[PDB]
C-alpha cells in the first residue's frame, strides 16, 4: 500500500481512467452476458449517414 | 490391546501438526515476497508509461478507449433496439 | 505510444472514422446480435419510391 | 486529403455491408410497441 500510494500520485485522473478499463476487461471475460445499447448512443456515432 | 493402539495414536498424530504448520508458514512468506514483487512491477510500469501521455493527450486517449471498447463487445451477446422502450417481462 | 502520437496527430477526426470502421468490423464477427431498424431509418434510404 | 466525400462514402458503405452480413435482423415500424427475448 505504501508504495503504490507513492507511486499514483503525480496524476489522480490518468490512474483513474487505467486500472478502470482493465477491470472491464477482466470483469465482462465470460460468454454469460446480453447488453442492449440504443443506436444513438456514442461509441456508435460513425454509424449515420455520411 | 485398544489402550496400546490409542496410545500409538497419541504419540504419531502430533508431528505432522509440526509439519503442517511450519508447511503454512512458508506459503505465507510466498505470499509476501510475491505480492510486493507483483507492487513493484507495476508501479514501474505506470511510472514509464506518464510522460508520453503528458505530451501528446487527446490521441492517446481514443485509442486507448477504442482499444478496450474492442474486447468488451469481443464477448457479450448484444440486442441493439432504439429507445421510447415500454417494458420487458421475459 | 509516442511513436503512435507523433503519427496520427496529423489528422484526428479521420483516424477516429477508420478505426471505429474497422472496430466494427471485428466486433460483431459471427454472434447472435438483432437489430431492430426502420426503413425510414438513415441507412435504407433508397428503399423510398423513387 | 485529395478527396475527402466519396471516399468516405464509399468506405462507410463497404464497412456496413460487411458488418450487415453477419447480424441477424428484424425491420419493422418502431413507431410504438415492445418485446422481451
Amino acid at each position: 500500500a505504501k508504495l503504490f500510494a507513492d507511486a499514483f500520485s503525480k496524476d489522480p485522473d490518468f490512474y483513474a481512467f487505467i486500472r478502470s478499463l482493465r477491470a472491464y476487461e477482466n470483469s465482462f471475460s465470460g460468454n454469460q452476458d446480453v447488453m442492449v445499447m440504443s443506436p444513438d448512443s456514442d461509441f456508435f456515432r460513425y454509424m449515420k449517414t455520411p | 490391546q485398544y489402550i496400546r493402539e490409542a496410545e500409538a495414536y497419541t504419540n504419531e498424530v502430533q508431528p505432522r501438526a509440526n509439519g503442517q504448520a511450519q508447511r503454512i508458514l512458508e506459503e505465507a512468506r510466498a505470499y509476501k515476497a510475491q505480492t510486493i514483487l507483483e507492487a513493484q512491477g507495476e508501479v514501474a510500469r505506470f511510472a514509464k508509461l506518464l510522460p508520453e501521455y503528458k505530451a501528446a493527450p487527446e490521441i492517446t486517449r481514443e485509442r486507448l478507449y477504442i482499444e478496450t471498447m474492442e474486447k468488451v463487445l469481443g464477448n457479450t451477446r448484444k440486442v441493439l433496439v432504439n429507445d421510447k422502450g415500454g417494458n420487458l417481462m421475459v
